[PDB]
């Protein structure tokens, strides 16, 4: 809970239980008050943008509490937002933490191949033309030192069974499986995603009533020969769709009057069902 | 004799109905073997990992995990050193009830405490055990996913070493997550297709079938060998199976259709046929629509009949229960002395019972304002399925029929 | 007893097996009203005397009340009371270690189990993989009317077994009316009375039981011209006019004065348009105002706005006669309907000799 | 053994859904203990 955080400083500091209301009374009542004198407090909070509340009072009492002298508190906040402070927070305590914000940019392919250095000091492991390019992938993507150790593990790995295991890892733990799933997909499925196919195209729009599929699908099967399908096959090949989230319906009640819609793009429906 | 069916019987509808494990994997050798090598890693070692299954709901998701498991708990003494936890996402859907399972399996509660005291640090500040997740999805429509977030920090951490396993049916889990976790949670994933051709289906099928070599007569085994080895290759079979393959390539459907196969098993017939095939694929595919419509009676035949002819003259529009009422009287008054002379309750109450049965339902219902009379309903049925149920209907009248064909 | 009802009874039995053995984890049982779900159900169960809980959905109207009812019937069978689900399965976990719960299959039969899509979300995929969970050899049965394409959840769960119960027909329900034949007449004399009955009504009613019921209630006139002295010509001729007069109700079984204007002119300006009502009322060519002036066109002498006939509105309004559309706490604007059927205002206009057809802008 | 009394003043105002809810309950449960009920309607006896 929010109101929880009274209790977990106050047990930190004193190690005395007490109510959520009566610790924060008790935590103003010694940073408020002339008591005796205390080592400085060095206070750490982490994820700031998970303590917000309606009322706003827990985030004005911890960036209003150090202002006080006799508070000697030192409170640094590290967030992954930088317009909180502006969006988020009120002007009063939005000029308490005015001027005084640090942006840590992301690191530059330089910076990550150094850090791959330094963590490889003495050791002749990797050749330097995988460690460039996963540094420089790490920087065309997100700039991540622990996706880039990720993929250094992952080539190590598939070493075990150069550059073709930095490329093997950075397209298997970035790349989307949505095409090969389509690809190990039933025949029956493949026709009900080109009937879905051909009524987008007839219609233009991108929701489709299940009648209107239905009565493609049945089209598209005597065209291809195959037997008639039941309307409880074919809806039952339409819920199981549903439930890898490669549609969207609600199909709890509705039955024939289901909107339908795809979670993927059209070029790569196309580009999987071309093959 | 009797004693040798019922042994089978028993074997068989173990096999089936709890799934129990067989050493038989179909198509999952590399997917196995990553995980029983990743899994060995972790509990030989103080390393930490997170992998997710990723596959459709019946295609052995736990059996993978379960088999893994038994193959490599009872390596050496890890075991002992090696804890298991299991959550599902069903049985758990708060924090707190998870919390409170987490700590009874441990059988920490004496350590942490009998009250229902909110402090958790107990086992936090305490804080090798492997975690197993069914329904991963779930936990992550939580308020806050603050276990997931916590389990993937304790993994990340350097104190002491967690595994953490997680079964989704869903293929977006990726995007299910929230940033923080989605950056601390190692991208192992595992797909569980069935990638496999319509003769390996028929194989499968052959070998799920056949007796096993612990059963105690060996000359009956090897005839039951026989007669399913003979029935494999039968088109009539082939053909089923085929059908069932075209429809969904899952294995429970496989399992639930041989099971009802076997139901069908007696003393006077010891070994099945073909025909036995054909009748439990018959009763597993009829439609329950059709069902329902070849139940009714004749004024609802009459009353659905109208409800076409309404759905046919105004296109794709609603209706009430006056206009229903005014064209049945139209079709009873052309004809001349039909014994059709009935007054309005009797129609209203049949038409409540109609709505009962859930063919016809409401659009942005509201109660009061409206009454039942001049509220706007819709027909759930097909016009091809109306004329097919007609169709075999046993005693339909000509009038009605020809009424039906205007 | 059960007639007409072997394939199902066979097909159940085969399916049971033995005490020892496993069963289906779950079976859905789909059928009509009259199709006997509950009787062929509960008469099999006490025919093999087996271990069963017998539960109403409707009556364990909530889930505590749901789950401590089923295990008091079970400790019963074999005080427990739980809250939530996974205390249910541990509870259960730990009654069912009992020695005539050891190696026998344990059955919950469900009826009426249509509002169990209307309790809780998880609570359906939790009862169908019960035997998984528990892993102490339970079956679950379940009954309704709505089939099962209507009970699947959008996640996807365990398929449990689907059966129909078949319908009835001529012969079926013959055979069932006439088993039971009072013993203080010739069984051909009952069979008779069936036989004229279901020509008579087989058309719309098909309900064994109204059926059934219609037979009893008309039975004593059926019997009465033969007390007063085998003669089907007889009997009919004396009989007829009694039946067409009780098929007039198969399913079926004084305002003051001001009153009575008040629903003459709220059905007047419920059903005809703002528009024509001068082209009725205006002699030279909806809201309280409309009715208050057509009320005032209509009666002949200068009527006082009394607050009585504002308590009129009031008690026409609680009557259920007039319905409130507007919010309550608007009664400067109030907003009303008029839910009285056209034979009904028909009716009362002819007791005060008023013609309203020929104001209804529609009729004309 | 007497049984019970229970007495409806105003249906009119009464929703449905608990009137359904208490007739199919305590139809069950007859045996358990008798049960008459007694209706008052101010409307024709068609409302019911
Ligand atoms: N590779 C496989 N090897 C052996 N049996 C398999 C395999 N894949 C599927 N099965 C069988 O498929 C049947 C249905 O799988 P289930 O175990 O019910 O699904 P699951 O693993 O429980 O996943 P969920 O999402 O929890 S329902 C079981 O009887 C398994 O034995
Ligand atoms: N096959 C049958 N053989 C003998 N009597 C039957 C048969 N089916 C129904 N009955 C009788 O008809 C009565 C009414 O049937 P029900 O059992 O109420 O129908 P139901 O299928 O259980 O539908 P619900 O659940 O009650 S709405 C039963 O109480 C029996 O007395
Ligand atoms: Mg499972
Ligand atoms: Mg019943």
């Amino acid at each position: 809970e929010p109101h929880q955080v009274y209790v977990q400083i106050l047990q930190k500091l004193t190690g005395q239980k007490a109510t959520a209301n009566h610790a924060a009374e008790l935590l103003a009542k010694q940073f408020c008050t002339r008591g005796s004198p205390q080592e400085t407090t060095v206070l750490l909070v982490d994820e700031l943008d998970l303590l917000w509340t309606h009322k706003q009072d827990i985030m004005y009492n911890l960036f209003d509490w150090p202002t006080h002298k006799e508070a000697r508190l030192v409170v640094l906040a590290i967030a992954n937002t930088m317009d909180l402070p502006e969006r988020i927070m009120m002007n009063r305590v939005s000029s308490r933490l005015g001027l005084t914000r640090m942006c840590f940019q992301p690191y530059t392919y330089s910076q990550l191949q150094q850090i791959l250095r330094s963590r490889l000091k003495h050791l002749k492991a990797f050749e330097d033309d995988a460690i460039q390019l996963v540094a420089r992938k790490v920087a065309a993507l997100s700039g991540d030192a622990r996706r880039c150790l990720d993929i250094c593990r992952r080539a190590t790995e598939i070493c075990e069974f150069t550059i073709a295991h930095s490329m093997e890892a950075v397209d298997e733990m970035f790349s989307s499986s949505y095409i090969t799933a389509i690809k190990n997909s039933s025949v029956l499925e493949q026709s009900f995603l080109r009937a879905i196919l051909a009524e987008f195209r007839r219609s233009g729009l991108e929701e489709a009533t299940f009648q209107q599929i239905y009565s493609q699908h049945v089209a598209l099967c005597r065209m291809e020969g195959l037997p008639y399908p039941t309307m409880s096959e074919t809806m039952a090949v339409c819920s199981h769709l549903g439930s890898c989230r490669l549609l969207l319906v609600e199909p709890s009640r509705n039955d024939l009057l289901l909107r339908v819609r795809l979670n993927v793009s059209q070029d790569d429906v196309l580009y999987a069902l071309k093959d | 004799h009797t004693e040798c069916l019922s042994q089978v019987q028993r074997i068989l509808r173990e096999r089936f109905c709890r799934q129990s494990p067989h050493s038989n994997l179909f198509g999952v050798q590399v997917q196995y073997k990553h995980l029983s090598e990743l899994l060995k890693r972790t509990a030989l070692h103080g390393e930490s990992n997170s992998v997710l299954i990723i596959g459709p709901r019946g295609s052995g998701k736990t059996m993978l995990i379960n088999h893994a498991l038994k193959e490599l708990m009872e390596i050496e003494e890890v075991s002992e050193n090696v804890l298991q936890v299991h959550l599902n996402g069903l049985l758990q859907i708060n924090d707190k009830i998870a919390l409170k399972e987490i700590t009874r399996q441990l059988n920490l509660e004496n350590v942490v405490g009998d009250k229902v005291f909110g402090s958790f640090a107990e086992n936090l500040s305490f804080l090798p055990v492997i975690f197993i997740l069914d329904e991963f999805d779930l936990f992550a429509h939580h308020k806050n996913q603050t276990l997931l977030y916590n389990l993937f920090d304790i993994s990340q951490s350097a104190q002491t070493p967690i595994a953490v396993i997680g079964l989704t049916c869903r293929l977006d889990i990726l995007e299910l997550l929230e940033k923080r976790v989605k950056s601390r949670f190692s991208h192992r994933q595992i797909h569980l297709m069935n990638s496999f051709g319509f003769p390996q289906y028929v194989k499968i099928f052959k070998e799920q079938l056949s007796l096993p070599a612990e059963f105690p007569d060996k000359v009956f085994a090897e005839k039951w060998n026989e007669n399913v080895q003979y029935l494999s290759e039968d088109r009539s079979v082939q053909e089923v199976l085929q059908k069932h393959f075209n429809i969904s390539k899952n294995l429970r459907s496989l399992h639930m259709l041989l099971m009802l196969a076997l139901n069908r098993v007696t003393a006077s017939h010891p070994f099945m046929t073909a025909v036995d095939l054909m009748e439990a694929s018959q009763l597993c595919s009829m439609d329950s629509k059709a069902n329902i419509v070849h139940g009714l009676s004749v004024l609802e035949i009459c009353l659905i009949i109208a409800m076409k002819h309404l759905n046919d003259i105004y296109e794709e529009e609603p209706f009430n229960f006056q206009m229903v009422y005014n064209e049945f009287q139209k079709f009873v008054q052309r004809k001349a002395h039909s014994v059709y002379n009935f007054e309005k309750p009797v129609v209203m109450k049949a038409f409540e019972h109609l709505q009962q049965l859930e063919l016809i339902k409401p659009m942005e219902r509201t109660s009061g304002n409206s009454q039942r009379e001049y509220q706007l309903m819709k027909l759930l049925l097909d016009n091809t399925q109306i004329m097919n149920a007609l169709q075999k209907y046993p005693n339909c009248p000509t009038d009605v029929r020809q009424w039906a064909t205007s | 007893v059960v007639l007409c009802r072997e394939s199902q009874v066979s097909i159940l039995q085969s399916l049971f097996g033995e005490r020892h053995h496993f069963s289906f984890p779950s079976i859905f049982i789909y059928g009509h009203t009259a199709s006997g779900k509950t009787y062929v159900t509960q008469t099999l169960l006490k025919t093999l005397e087996l271990p069963h809980v017998f539960v109403n959905c409707v009556e364990c109207f909530t889930l505590r009340l749901l789950l401590e009812q089923i295990l008091n019937k079970l400790n019963h069978l074999s005080e427990i009371t739980c809250e939530t689900f996974n205390d249910f399965v541990r509870l259960f976990k730990q009654v069912t270690t009992a020695e005539n719960l050891k190696d026998q299959t344990v059955y919950i039969v469900l009826d009426k189990a249509e509002y169990l899509r209307d309790m809780e979300a998880n609570l359906l995929p939790g009862f169908l993989r019960l035997q998984e969970l528990a892993d102490r050899n339970v079956t679950v049965l379940f009954l309704s009317e709505i089939v099962w394409e209507k009970f699947r959840p959008n996640t996807g769960c365990f398929e449990p077994f689907v059966l129909y119960f078949p319908d009835y027909s001529i012969g079926n329900l013959q055979k069932i009316l006439s088993h039971d034949h009072p013993p203080e007449y010739s069984a051909d004399f009952y069979a008779a009375y069936i036989n004229i009955l279901l020509g008579v009504f087989y058309t719309v009613c098909r309900d064994l039981k109204e059926l059934r019921h219609l037979a009893v209630l008309n039975f004593p006139k059926y019997c009465e011209p033969v007390v007063k002295g085998r003669d089907t010509r007889k009997l009919w001729r004396n009989i007829e006019p009694h039946l067409k007069k009780a098929m007039q109700t198969v399913y079926l079984r004084e305002l003051p004065y001001y009153s009575k204007f008040i629903l003459i002119a709220a059905y007047l300006a419920s059903y005809n348009p703002a528009r024509t009502d001068k082209r009725f009322f205006l002699k030279h060519h909806f809201p309280l105002d409309r009715l208050l002036a057509i009320l005032y066109s209509i009666v002949d002498s200068r009527v006082a706005p009394t607050a009585n006939i504002f308590s009129q509105i009031t008690s026409l309004v609680t009557l259920q006669l007039l319905t409130l559309v507007g919010h309550d706490d608007q009664l400067d604007g109030p907003k009303y309907k008029c839910t009285v059927s056209l034979d009904f205002i028909r009716a009362i206009a002819r007791t005060v000799n008023f013609d309203i057809i020929k104001y209804l802008y529609d009729f004309l | 053994s007497p049984p019970v009394v229970v007495i409806l003043k105003d249906m009119e105002s009464f929703a449905t859904k608990v009137l359904q809810d208490f007739i199919i309950i305590s139809s069950q449960h007859l045996h358990e203990f008798p049960l008459i009920l007694i209706f008052g309607i101010a409307t024709s006896p068609i409302i019911i």
